[PDB]
RNA sequence: UGAGCCUUGAUGUGUAGGAUAGGUGGGAGGCUUUGAAGUGUGGACGCCAGUCUGCAUGGAGCCGACCUUGAAAUACCACC
RNA sequence: GCCCGGAUAGCUCAGUCGGUAGAGCAGGGGAUUGAAAAUCCCCGUGUCCUUGGUUCGAUUCCGAGUCCGGGCAC
RNA sequence: CGCGGGGUGGAGCAGCCUGGUAGCUCGUCGGGCUCAUAACCCGAAGAUCGUCGGUUCAAAUCCGGCCCCCGCAACCA
RNA sequence: AGGGCUACACACGUGCUACAAUGGCGCAUACAAAGAGAAGCGACCUCGCGAGAGCAAGCGGACCUCAUAAAGUGCGUCGUAGUCCGGAUUGGAGUCUGCAACUCGACUCCAUGAAGUCGGAAUCGCUAGUAAUCGUGGAUCAGAAUGCCACGGUGAAUACGU
RNA sequence: GGCUGUCGUCAGCUCGUGUUGUGAAAUGUUGGGUUAAGUCCCGCAACGAGCGCAACCCUUAUCCUUUGUUGCCAGCGGUCC
């Protein structure tokens, strides 16, 4: 949204992505598909994968320190 | 001799303030002006503003629908607006920007988009 | 492809006038390496135009190029499924080159007697907004007007931006990410 | 709320023309508590600033009549 | 055999209260893509059916007849 | 028996109503793209209208005879 | 020895020359590099429309000769008409090299004089002394060069961007 | 056999030795940055090296140097210029 409670005059700096409760980017998951009932086991249970990506970054600082990457 | 100025025959109804609704979707965007008490005062659309093809779902086409519509309500002497925004299309914010640049004052940009509480089954489109 | 951006060899100024733009014009009039021929055909044309009307010689020449100058041009970035062109601002140097080129293209297919009359009419007509290369500029402006901007890989541009820590924003543009 | 019949009020923005050209005869002007005009304020108002004009104010002329332009000329009363 | 109502871009319609020749699609060229399907572009043609007539000039405004389409006739 | 319809470039179809007029989609052949074929693109070729006669200035067309293909009909006690 | 590879219904690759006026034609006029040459290249001379001829100097290669650099510049000319464009063809006369030019040579000249109005689908080469375009030399080679190999003249578009 | 065309002037291709893997094998030759380049720097169970890229080579672009005719002529003399 641009947001309707910010204060009511048109001030055009407001970035709609940096102003969204939820809209678009998950909210219309429910259109032009039914996410087949346990399709989510392979769509959404890649939570482990994105938690691994955070682990990998948190590792990678340390290996660069002991190896002297620069 | 005479070569004309006035844009249309003299004004009708005359309500001073209104609500606009922009139904923005993936294929087309519709801009419809109403009264506070629920009455269409006029509309225009991207497809009716002579785009067609892939151009029909573009922020630039959305803008030109809004300015066309703004002409149709000049007969109602409107000056102030509130706007309802409706759907996941492009043109969704870009239509608003054209309304403020039309010289209209916009009171709220209330996004309304209709969301099932889990509700009815969507079609399953793009299939394998 | 192309590692290194460099270009532009430097031209010698025109001998009669000392001008750079006329010396560029005689090159794009030049068939099959004959510079001394192109020179004469241009000067006899230019003098016909400046005697017809022009207190300064380069007055009516400069406005001739001004009416056929194309502001924006239509490029294709291949979305596929039938692309439909994308306007780009024509850079001032490439603005001059498109403009000079089109007058001479038109002159070369006039079919009147001698390239000097063919060229003099085609400048004369385009100075006064009725030429063969007025039309081609107007046709390019019509295709540019209709195809006012739209572009592709919009989704990929925002995620390639997110992969380089680039902002939550995207807009229609050419040959590259948005 | 349609329509007819019908009572009063009205628009006709061409080309040239100051603007005003619904067809057309009369017609040299109309003066209750004037007929002023005119600047001003709003309304209708449309082949855009061009007509009519509530009315503040003003009791101090519209304007043709061979005044001019134009095939037709205007004011002003009929006709439709 | 009457009353009707139409007769134009190739087509249907129509800017056409007489002062004034168009929209939609049709064929060619240009501009782009796995030519194409498909964008965008610039031309598309009429003495408005043949004849009378009002008039400052009018196709249409008022009229007589040919052909098409719709009724009642027999 | 009988009546009516049909006989077109290598294939299927059109034009057949006193007539002069050969068209479409396939297939074919030549060129092109492709490593090569398929497809795709461009160009071209192909019917002396079943057959014989007659009327006609002129006939695929109209008319008559024969062969060939189809539809219907070949009963009533 | 003679014939053949050099045929012809046709299909294709490569290149030349062209369809024109930025030109073709005429006459005058300008400035190159690189190379080859005692089985050879050959001036000057006089003769030939010309290809060529004969007479004859010279050269061993910075010297002499092939060798008149062409496009360009000057001036005149032609007028969009398949023409003062194009020259394919074929007749006729002629020259040379060589034993001999019929099959199966090159070139001169007179005459004649086609397709061709920039090419369907497709499609290729190039980034700057390049492409385009103009001429010159050489290898082979008695005699056949548009080819191949090299030399120099004039000299461009554009490359944003992936 | 020789020779040559091609992928391609692509920049890759691999040996010793040490190590990890039952083994085919990997490692180095991967990472970070940079380049025409496996180029070079950094940095690691890989350490070293060879083919290859670059370089030398010729040629062209200046300038100096020496030579000075069969080349050249600025000055100089003479001059049919």
């Amino acid at each position: 949204p641009v947001i309707k409670v910010r204060e009511n005059e048109p001030f055009d700096v407001a970035l709609r992505r940096f102003k969204r409760s939820c809209e678009k980017a998950g909210v219309l998951a429910e259109v032009r598909r039914r996410e087949f009932y346990e399709k989510p086991t392979t769509e959404r249970k890649r939570a482990k994968a994105s938690a691994v990506k955070r682990h990998a970054k948190k590792l990678a600082r340390e290996n660069a320190r002991r190896t002297r990457l620069y | 001799a005479k070569a004309p100025i006035r844009a249309r025959k003299r004004v009708r109804k005359q309500v001073s303030d209104g609500v606009a609704h922009i139904h923005a979707s993936f294929n087309n965007t519709i801009v419809t002006i109403t009264d506070r008490q629920g009455n269409a005062l006029g509309w225009a659309t991207a497809g009716g503003s002579g785009f067609r093809g892939s151009r029909k779902s573009t922020p630039f086409a959305a803008q030109v629908a809004a300015e066309r519509c703004a002409d149709a309500v000049k007969e109602y002497g409107i000056k102030n607006l509130e706007v309802m925004v409706k759907g996941p299309g492009p043109g969704r914010e870009s239509t608003i920007r054209a309304l403020n640049a039309a010289g209209f004052r916009i009171t709220n940009i209330t996004d309304v988009t209709p969301i099932p509480h889990n509700g009815c089954r969507p079609p399953k489109k793009r299939r394998v | 492809p192309r590692r290194r951006v460099i270009g532009q060899r430097k031209i010698l100024p025109d001998p009669k006038f000392g001008s750079e733009l006329l010396a560029k014009f005689v090159n794009i009039l030049m068939v099959d390496g004959k510079k001394s021929t192109a020179e004469s055909i241009v000067y006899s044309a230019l003098e016909t135009l400046a005697q017809r009307s022009g207190k300064s010689e380069l007055e009516a020449f400069e406005v001739a190029l001004e009416n056929v100058r194309p502001t924006v041009e239509v490029k294709s970035r291949r979305v596929g499924g039938s692309t439909y062109q994308v306007p780009v601002e024509v850079r001032p140097v490439r603005r001059n080159a498109l403009a000079m080129r089109w007058i001479v293209e038109a002159a070369r297919k006039r079919g009147d007697k001698s390239m000097a009359l063919r060229l003099a009419n085609e400048l004369s007509d385009a100075a006064e907004n009725k030429g063969t290369a007025v039309k081609k500029r107007e046709d390019v402006h019509r295709m540019a007007e209709a195809n006012k901007a739209f572009a592709h890989y919009r989704w990929l541009s925002l995620r390639s931006f997110s992969h380089q820590a680039g902002a939550s924003s995207k807009q229609p543009a050419l040959g590259y990410l948005n």
